[PDB]
């Protein structure tokens, strides 16, 4: 039984209950909003809205962003089953999660993303889903690059399957020949800078325009 | 014994060694640069440019940003004692840490901050230190708000009268009359959005010029 495929809320261990506050807000947005494009996932998704690129490329598409920093496949699943997929009928749904699934094997993470896709076209069978490939991370070669690459390969094979879904695995010149990632693409060797998002968003935006 | 003031690095528990990679970069990019202002602290410092940017109010100052998300006081202390304060001679050092010291009391965290200031005063005596107040957090009233607020009180007191250390409470009042924080100022009720940072950087800039 895949643990990454089982919905589970991110329990508050700090005390400021920020996770639920974000979730509730997304539920609140689902009430007085009607988007055509829905963005769901982790910090890779959330942080995208904090860059100018979002207003120029995605704001015009009437898009909602339900990204939460630190979320794993389990967390995303829970949110999707608990209201974040109600009162709305998006034509396109962008999913980007898995890089925070520490302790889970690549196979488990792939399985969890699949569980997400399955839940999405169950609740939103009319929506076309776009799953973003997990990006390399770490300044130098390390286990997570391998782990993340295996997830993308596994998804590439499992996603042509399932309904209305496809894997977009765009990759800039992130990992150079010397095996290093520049802080100019990822400032902390994980999250993207504006230059880094430029390499990913443009292709993502054309596929969305297409699907729509 | 105060754990908030016991120098210690962040252990890698994911496998990509990003924390050490940042530290080493901060150590290297400094032995080739001569900044006038150096920022160090947690994510609030690291992500400072996610509003307007870092040149229309900070780059002209030839500054370096050594902020790392997730750091507590003892972490910033370790980094300052292990190379980040070498090869350079800034005029001002900006400190912004404490909100992540979960498990430590306001008094312990305050001590952590005082040790950081003291460390900067010993290694970089010519610089003036600026400590930023811990910002409120959480959508609704909660223990962490009280804790952070208490830290500012204690730090303000310990820094008032300090020859070369200044406390700046750059909070414009993110907490509204109904006790809530708007996701427009803090998208996750912790990190600042682009419009949330404005008031902070604004007040920070007004002080940097005064010094
Ligand atoms: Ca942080």
């Amino acid at each position: 039984s895949n643990p990454a495929a089982i919905p589970h809320a991110a329990e508050d261990i700090q005390g400021d209950d920020r996770w639920m506050s974000q979730h509730n807000r997304f539920v609140l947005d689902c009430k007085d909003k009607e988007p055509d494009v829905l963005f769901v996932g982790d910090s890779m998704v959330q942080l995208m809205q904090q860059y100018e690129i979002w207003r120029e490329l995605f704001s015009p598409l009437h898009a909602l962003n339900f990204g939460i920093g630190g979320d794993t496949t389990r967390h995303v699943l829970w949110r999707l089953k608990n209201g974040e997929l109600e009162n709305i009928k998006p034509k396109v749904i962008v999913v980007w999660v898995g890089t925070n699934n520490h302790e889970n094997t690549a196979e488990e993470v792939a399985g969890g993303i699949e569980a997400i896709v399955q839940l999405i076209n169950t609740r939103q069978p009319q929506a076309k889903i776009i799953v973003l490939g997990l990006l390399p991370r770490g300044e130098k070669p390390n286990p997570l690059r391998q782990k993340n690459a295996k997830v993308n390969q596994l998804l590439k094979v499992s996603l042509p399957k399932l309904a209305n879904v496809q894997l977009l695995d765009t990759d800039g010149g992130f990992v150079h020949s010397d095996g290093a990632i520049s802080c100019h693409d990822m400032f902390d060797f994980l999250h993207l800078t504006g230059g880094g998002y430029a390499k990913i968003c443009k292709p993502l935006h054309e596929l969305i325009m297409q699907l729509l | 014994e105060n754990p908030a003031s016991k120098p210690t690095p962040v252990q890698d528990v994911q496998g990509d060694g990003r924390w050490m990679s940042l530290h080493h970069r901060f150590v290297a990019d400094s032995k080739d640069k001569e900044p006038e202002v150096v920022f160090i602290g947690d994510s609030l410092v690291q992500l400072m440019h996610q509003c307007e940017i870092w040149r229309e109010l900070f780059s002209p100052l030839h500054a370096l940003n050594f902020g790392i998300g997730g750091d507590s006081t003892q972490h910033v202390l370790w980094r300052l004692e292990n190379g980040e304060l070498e090869h350079i001679r800034p005029k001002i050092v900006v400190v912004w840490v404490g909100t992540n010291n979960h498990g430590h009391t306001a008094e312990q965290v305050t001590g952590g901050i005082k040790a950081i200031v003291q460390l900067v005063n010993e290694r970089q005596p010519q610089a003036r230190v600026v400590v930023l107040g811990l910002l409120p957090r959480g959508q609704h009233p909660n223990p962490l708000r009280e804790k952070n607020r208490r830290v500012n009180e204690l730090v303000r007191a310990a820094l008032a009268g300090h020859p070369r250390a200044h406390f700046l409470d750059a909070d414009p009042g993110f907490v509204h009359s109904d006790g809530t924080i708007s996701h427009h100022d803090m998208y996750d009720y912790l990190h600042l959005s682009r419009l949330g940072y404005t008031p902070v950087c604004r007040a920070l800039h007004s002080l940097l010029l005064r010094l």
